[PDB]
């Protein structure tokens, strides 16, 4: 009568987009990263990797609803640096960092099963 | 009414352990054992195993409705 | 501001289960790597049902329902097919589905065990798992003589986000910090608590002491597969996945800041 | 057209026209099921 | 299929309308990867002072480790919950049927170790 359908989770809608940035006004060098049709799966390695630079002063993420499927990051760099840049940087490590983790599980799969 | 084909907890298949339960029961294991023999080793799936009504057998008791 | 760089060891591989610890991640990854074991790792299941006959005690949402939930192997054609909305085809092509047909009749006096073993495909590929050449065959129905089930299924692509039939493990142990050295857990009698089975700890030492500089290493997993994928085929799906989604929002990034 | 009925008792296929007692001719049983339908009806299994 | 709003109940008073469903990754999960099928809320246990439910759930757990059917007739001494604690003690749990459970959003462990287990539930 009301369910959504289990897609709507992860399919875009027409003319909606994966992910809009907007300017945070409170404080300098902050921005709101809105990704639709993503999870606490993206935004809390997004946020753990931003974390990690030593560059970004705030890092943190929100669903503001569970029922939407939608999540906020918000991200607060020094002023030399940038939140899209960080954003960036965060993505490219992540990838980065899974891709060696496949490769190496792939050559743990092949010790194991040979030897 | 029949035994379910997943575990509803963990999603384990255990449509294909009913009957190898039961003959398992009736060849003298404890039900405790039997599920070791299964190999469900979650309290989940041994919920769903020692649990079930087989109601489809009484179910299967009454004539279909074409011949 | 960099990558970790993660090991992994690999402490049993099984056909029903991959046992492994990864060191030197974050808390994130391994938890997010642990949910897409769960919920974005692809496989084929039945997600359309056409009963063209059903005398069975089972009502037909019943047996759809059930049809749904038998893992088919998904091991190297479910990387080929296309999501149905991907495909450029009608409802259905053997590019984006798999075709299944299921024709039981019970003449004969004894109580007939319709299984996943009647559940005959158009690619040998995928297959039901039970039905893949020990652990019995799925039961679909059971038919008294006169009753009648036939059928025709198309399997689709999907993951456990939309349905937990689109889920390809059959449980995902996860753990970390064995020891309660983080003391992310607080015991108010830890002596009480049985120790994991990771542990490396003297029985008489409770929990590891505390390390106030410590961080969320070496996280255990545990994943056992449902019988669509391997386990290993599983994590390696799950990973692939998640870099392709991330890929995918460092595009869409690039577009957005590009705009700008 | 021929809207053919299965007997409640004796399970037997026999076709009733419109303005006819319910009947089964076999055994005179007089409570009838329809046959399922030929349409196609179409199921998620979900 | 259950859906927000419809009405579930224990065998002991204990009804509440589902709030929100979450999926298998969303749900806290114990160190064996064993996530809730139901989460009640602890404070509809103190006012209420439903402790079958409590011995009812300790119970379970015991049953579905040992492969039996708890025995839960009102009046019986040979039935305490020492015993069934001890019991579970022996099945490599904690003795009171709490869990250490991860949070499923960020697989981070919970601090307050989470008191889980079989109950028999009822939709109403
Ligand atoms: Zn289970
Ligand atoms: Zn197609
Ligand atoms: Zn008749």
């Amino acid at each position: 009568m009301n369910a959504p359908p289990a897609f709507e989770s992860f399919l875009l809608f027409e003319g909606e987009k994966k992910i809009t940035i907007n300017k945070d006004t409170k404080v300098p060098n902050a921005c709101l990263f809105t990704i639709n049709k993503e999870d606490h799966t993206l935004g809390n390695i997004i946020k753990s990797q931003l974390l990690k630079d030593p560059q970004v002063l705030f890092a943190g993420y929100k669903v503001p609803h569970p029922l939407e499927h939608k999540i906020i990051i918000r991200v607060q760099t020094t002023p030399d640096y940038s939140p899209q840049e960080a954003f960036t940087n965060a993505i490219t490590d992540l990838i980065s960092e899974l891709s060696l983790l496949e490769e190496r599980f792939r050559v743990a799969i092949k010790d194991k099963q040979e030897g | 009414m029949i035994i379910p084909v997943r575990c509803f907890t963990c999603g384990k298949i255990v449509g294909n352990k009913w009957e190898a339960y039961l003959g398992l029961l009736q060849a003298e294991y404890t039900e405790g054992d039997a599920l070791d023999a299964l190999g469900l080793k979650r309290y989940c799936c041994r919920r769903m195993l020692l649990a079930h009504v087989d109601l489809i057998e009484k179910l299967l008791n009454y004539a279909p409705l074409e011949k | 501001p960099y990558a970790n760089q993660p090991t992994v060891r690999i402490t049993e591989l099984t056909d029903e289960n991959v046992k492994f610890i990864i060191e030197n991640t974050d808390l994130a990854v391994a938890n997010s790597i642990r949910r897409v074991f769960i919920a974005e790792v692809p496989i084929i299941a039945i997600d359309w049902v056409q009963i063209d006959a059903n005398s069975s005690v089972l009502h037909d949402e019943f047996i759809a329902h059930r049809l749904g939930l038998i893992p088919l192997t998904s091991d190297d054609i479910v990387d080929k097919l296309q999501y149905s909305r991907d495909c450029t085809c009608e409802e259905f092509c053997p590019e984006c589905s798999v075709e299944f047909t299921l024709d039981v009749r019970c003449n004969e006096d004894q109580t007939r065990h319709v299984t996943s073993r009647d559940l005959i495909s158009n690619s040998p590929r995928v297959i039901p798992v039970t039905s893949r050449n020990e652990q019995d065959d799925i039961l679909i129905v059971k038919l008294r003589k006169g009753q009648e089930l036939r059928l025709r299924a198309y399997a689709k692509k999907g993951f456990g986000k939309e349905h937990a039939k689109w889920n390809p493990t059959a449980g995902v142990a996860f753990e970390y910090d064995p020891d309660n050295a983080l003391r992310h857990t607080v015991y108010p009698k830890p002596e009480e608590w049985p120790k994991s089975e990771y542990s490396e700890l003297d029985e008489d030492e409770s929990q590891a002491p505390y390390d106030p500089n410590g961080k969320p290493e070496r996280f255990y997993y545990n994943v056992e597969s449902c019988g669509s994928l391997r386990p290993e085929t599983i994590v390696l799906s799950a990973l692939s996945g998640l870099k392709k989604k991330l890929s995918d929002l460092q595009t869409q990034l690039s577009h957005e800041i590009q705009s700008d | 057209q021929p809207m053919i009925y299965i007997c409640g008792e004796c399970h037997t296929e026999n076709e009733i026209k419109s303005r006819d007692p319910i009947r089964c001719r076999e055994c005179g049983y007089r409570i009838m099921y329809k046959k399922r339908t030929k349409r196609l009806v179409v199921f998620d299994a979900r | 299929i259950p859906q927000i709003g419809d009405k579930f109940a224990s065998r002991h008073g204990q009804k509440g309308t589902c709030g929100i469903q979450y999926r298998q990754e969303d749900m806290p999960f114990t160190c064996e990867g064993i996530t809730p099928d139901i989460i009640i809320n602890p404070h509809a246990i103190p006012s209420r002072m439903t402790i079958g439910h409590l011995i009812e759930c300790l119970q379970g757990k015991v049953s579905a480790n040992k492969g039996e059917i708890g025995d839960a007739t009102p009046f019986n001494d040979a039935v305490n919950v020492q015993k069934i604690s001890n019991l579970l003690s022996d099945y490599g749990y904690h003795l009171r049927g709490n869990e250490v459970l991860y949070n499923g959003f960020t697989g981070r462990k919970i601090t307050s170790q989470i008191f889980i287990g079989p109950t028999y539930y009822q939709r109403l």
